[PDB]
């Protein structure tokens, strides 16, 4: 709960990537596609919906971890 | 005859030559000394010097004299100076990150071998940059075992 | 015949535009002749490449 | 004679960009390999490989220079309200005075929002704001404009124009951009310091 | 009011309407409002027409004879210092030699 | 100064002998005693006073 | 051209081209002309999904 | 002479005075504050003024810590100290039970007197100070930020508010010149005030390894 509110392009860019890795492995989607073929273009309607089950597990560099849901970050 | 006239009788002997630099302010024309020399402490020491804002070029001589955080500060101020004689600006967090980075360990020490040898612990890395087969055997007669951070 | 203008914006940092009734023309036009060699040597054994 | 000396000043130029290109490049190589191991972590403090602190904060701030908008500071706040005063032009709003000016600010500053804000810009914030308070007091002091908002010429209400509807697009403008401007946790900030420095 | 210049749509420093653009509204619209551009400002330069020639880069009399007055103040200034240097005493400038 | 011995043309250094110093070879018994003063002035550049720049 | 610096810290890949560049002013700033050639022998894997 | 070294002689006493004060020890206004009149009253000539007893402090006792803690600093006459004089230091300090002593040295200190001190007794501790150092005051300086020694208690509420080990702390060896002007050991913590350019500070702290 201490680390930034918002969700960084890096986290945004690994998220994205993993959202599309998965549905070209014939993941389920949840945000009903209107012909989109590109995988990647899915994640990014998934996130600009918020419906990527998908949560980010920020590590301390002590060891300590937080976790931060999508649709709990702030996306810009 | 060799020699005699060749005897110092005054002033520093590391200081070679110290020449007066005048500024022109509309308010007022200040006097400095710009001493082409490698002592900093003798030239504080001096009589009529105000020592509490000499600065110098030399980063060694700064962190030998007023600690390892003058030679940070020195180190900042001399980079973007250089900079900035070329019209071109650099961000301060970056020359400031640069500092730390070799002013971390609390002695200044370079982007050479040496210095990155002294700061990084690494065996690939030191093998790869430089001193190949050299930090491969005394990696190998350690035994250091590196890891993969 | 050149003309020193600025044409369509495809000309921006020292490119240049080519009439296309002037190259079918024969304007540029250019041959490139290259060639392939090969041996057929006799070995020391009575035999040979053939 | 003339154009042989031109000729001896391109050569010369020429032989130095040819040094400049081996040197500069040498100069990257060691940079870069030298920097690469430093990474902004999570908890605002960049740590080498090993674990090893080189900062507790990344330039004093933590602010990100390529999001740098000023000459090496955040925000340019003239800038920032001329755009907040054009964008969002309320004609239904009266004016501010100085001290309602200084008051919507305190209160608006003391949310809960602006506590996880670091203290440096808030005190520019009260700066910017007590500077153009003064202007606008100066401007009716030279106008004779009066705080009440019955002044015949509404015209000279047009002079330093500023609604608390402003006030609060600008605070919360700004609070976003410096707070869209910290340094991402995760940049490899040693690898482009050692570009920006070798370039 | 004013006119785009360098020091205003280039890539020079702050102050770029672009960079404006980028900071205020994001990078699509930046990015769209640099395409409009380059897809409108090359169909106006090849409508209007914009040459160089010969007559743009020729002197004029007035230029010429500017010009022959202060190369002839220069050298009879410069041969004035020779002599002084060369046949008695030239006003040394500090921090360097009479050379 | 530099001084030679007329009997070999080897140099001649400043030496003390019985009576007064004398200048001799070594390589031969030649001998010149000093009557008078002998000086040899180089007159050194003076450190010429530099001025402030600016 | 030692194994860290030629073949460990840089190292050649394959899926690339290289060719000469020319303006186009008419596509996007995030936008590049591949030509027909090239794309032809620089494939993708896609995996076939619903 | 009879001019410059009685005015070298007052800048050394004073920035002691200033160093004794930065280190916690008891000095009044008076002595801080020292003008060069008052040194002359004290003794205007150099045959006059005693170096190696005239001008030893005794009276220094750290006031917040400690008043039984005394600290005493010298002023050996010779330019450079030998064994004899080091020993004959160390045995008075021991007849005035004295564990705290500066030295200060007039050109320097040869290498076996400079190991010996090294060795002299983890109980007697003596601090070399060249006289050309303390000319001018270190922390005056306007590149030499602020530094503050922090307490245990600072250091680990530091440990415990960054998750942090005492290696992990940026270094600063023992041989700085700040750390020996403050007499700082191995292990102790300072705090650093870099002034920034804007009205802000920069806190950093360092480890003395
Ligand atoms: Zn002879």
């Amino acid at each position: 709960r201490i680390t930034t509110p918002y969700m960084t392009k890096y986290e945004r860019a690994r998220v994205l990537g993993t959202r599309a890795l998965q549905i070209a492995m014939c993941a389920p989607v949840m945000v009903e596609l209107e012909g989109e073929t590109d995988p990647l273009l899915i994640a990014m309607k998934e996130l600009k919906a918020r419906k990527i089950p998908i949560i980010i597990r920020r590590y301390l560099p002590d060891g300590s971890y937080e976790d931060w849901g999508v649709d709990e970050l702030i996306i810009t | 005859k060799e020699d005699l006239p060749k005897v110092v009788v005054q002033g520093i002997p590391e200081v070679s030559r110290a020449v007066i630099h005048i500024d022109e302010q509309s308010g007022k024309e200040k006097y400095k000394l710009l001493v082409e020399g490698d002592n900093l402490r003798a030239v504080m020491a001096t009589h009529g010097v105000k020592g509490t804002r000499t600065t110098s070029n030399n980063t060694y001589e700064v962190e030998k004299t007023l600690g390892i955080e003058a030679a940070r500060t020195t180190i900042i101020n001399e980079i973007q100076y250089t900079m900035v004689n070329h019209g071109m600006s650099i961000d301060r967090r970056h020359v400031m990150l640069l500092s730390d980075l070799m002013t971390y360990k609390g002695e200044v020490l370079g982007i050479t071998r040496f210095g990155l040898a002294k700061m990084k612990e690494s065996v690939l890395m030191l093998a790869s940059f430089e001193k190949t087969a050299d930090h491969l055997f005394d990696a190998a007669y350690f035994g250091q075992k590196d890891s993969v951070c | 015949t050149v003309a020193v203008m600025s044409y369509s914006g495809y000309d921006i940092e020292d490119a240049l535009v080519l009439n296309k009734a002037s190259l079918d023309r024969g304007f540029g036009r250019c041959l490139v002749y290259k060639n392939a060699k090969c041996t057929l040597k006799r070995y020391t054994n009575q035999t040979f490449d053939k | 004679t003339e154009f042989f000396f031109h000729t001896m000043a391109g050569r010369e130029g020429l032989v130095d960009t040819a040094v400049k290109t081996a040197e500069t490049g040498y100069m990257q190589r060691r940079l870069v390999k030298s920097l690469e191991d430093l990474c902004s972590q999570y908890d605002l403090t960049v740590r080498s490989s090993t674990g090893d602190i080189i900062q507790f904060i990344y330039g004093g701030d933590g602010l990100d220079p390529a999001a740098m908008e000023g000459k090496d500071e955040p925000l340019e706040f003239k800038r920032v309200l001329d755009n907040i005063k054009a964008v969002f032009p309320c004609p239904s709003e009266p004016a501010l005075s100085k001290n309602e000016l200084i008051l919507t600010t305190e209160s608006i500053m003391k949310k809960s929002e602006f506590l996880c804000c670091q203290d440096s810009f808030l005190q520019e914030i009260k700066k910017f704001i007590k500077g153009v308070s003064e202007k606008i007091k100066k401007t009716r002091d030279k106008y004779g404009i009066n705080d009440n908002g019955t002044t015949e010429p509404r015209v000279l209400y047009q002079l330093d124009r500023i609604t608390p509807t402003q006030v609060e697009k600008f605070l919360e403008t700004c609070r976003d951009k410096y707070m869209r401007a910290q340094m991402e946790p995760g940049s490899a900030v040693g690898a482009l310091c050692a570009q920006s420095i070798g370039e | 009011s004013g006119s785009m210049d360098k020091g205003t749509l280039g890539s020079g420093s702050k102050n770029n309407i672009f960079y404006i653009l980028l900071r205020d509204w994001g990078q699509n619209e930046a990015a769209d409002a640099m395409s409009r551009l380059a897809r409108l400002a090359p169909v106006y330069l090849s409508n209007r027409g914009f040459s160089i020639g010969i007559g743009d880069v020729t002197p004029g009399q007035g230029l010429l004879k500017a010009k022959y007055e202060l190369l002839n103040a220069g050298y009879k200034k410069c041969d004035e210092y020779i002599e002084a240097l060369n046949t008695g005493k030239l006003q040394q400038q500090p921090g360097c030699t009479a050379e | 100064m530099l001084l030679f011995c007329p009997g070999c043309g080897n140099g001649l250094i400043v030496e003390e002998g019985q009576r007064c110093h004398r200048f001799a070879c070594n390589t031969c018994p030649y001998v010149h005693n000093i009557t008078r003063k002998v000086t040899n002035r180089k007159y050194p550049k003076l450190k010429e006073v530099d001025d402030v720049l600016g | 051209q030692g194994r860290f610096r030629g073949n460990l810290s840089g190292k050649r890949v394959d899926f690339s081209g290289r060719t000469v560049i020319s303006p186009d002013p008419n596509l996007r700033i995030d936008e590049v002309a591949v030509p027909v050639h090239v794309a032809k022998i620089l494939t993708f894997p896609e995996k076939v999904n619903k | 002479d009879d001019e410059e070294e009685t005015y070298r002689l007052w800048k050394i006493r004073k920035t002691i005075m200033q160093l004794c004060h930065d280190r916690g020890y008891l000095v009044t206004q008076d002595e801080l504050d020292q003008t060069l009149e008052e040194f002359k009253a004290q003794s205007g000539d150099k045959p006059s003024e005693g170096r190696p007893r005239r001008t030893d402090l005794t009276v220094l006792v750290a006031h917040n810590d400690d008043p039984t803690d005394q600290m005493f600093v010298f002023f050996p006459e010779e330019p450079k100290v030998g064994i004899k004089t080091i020993k004959v230091y160390c045995q008075r300090m021991q007849e005035e039970n004295i564990t705290r002593a500066l030295i200060v040295v007039q050109q320097g200190m040869t290498p076996s007197a400079k190991q010996s001190l090294v060795d002299m007794a983890p109980k007697y501790i003596l601090e070399q100070f060249l006289q050309q150092e303390l000319l001018i005051n270190i922390t005056e300086h306007e590149l030499v930020p602020e530094h503050v020694v922090m307490t245990k208690e600072e250091v680990t509420e530091l440990l415990a508010r960054y998750k942090l080990r005492e290696n992990q702390l940026p270094r600063i060896q023992a041989g700085d010149p700040v750390a020996r002007y403050f007499g700082i050991k191995r292990g102790q913590v300072v705090k650093i005030i870099r002034p920034s350019e804007t009205a802000g500070r920069y806190i950093t702290y360092r480890l003395v390894q």
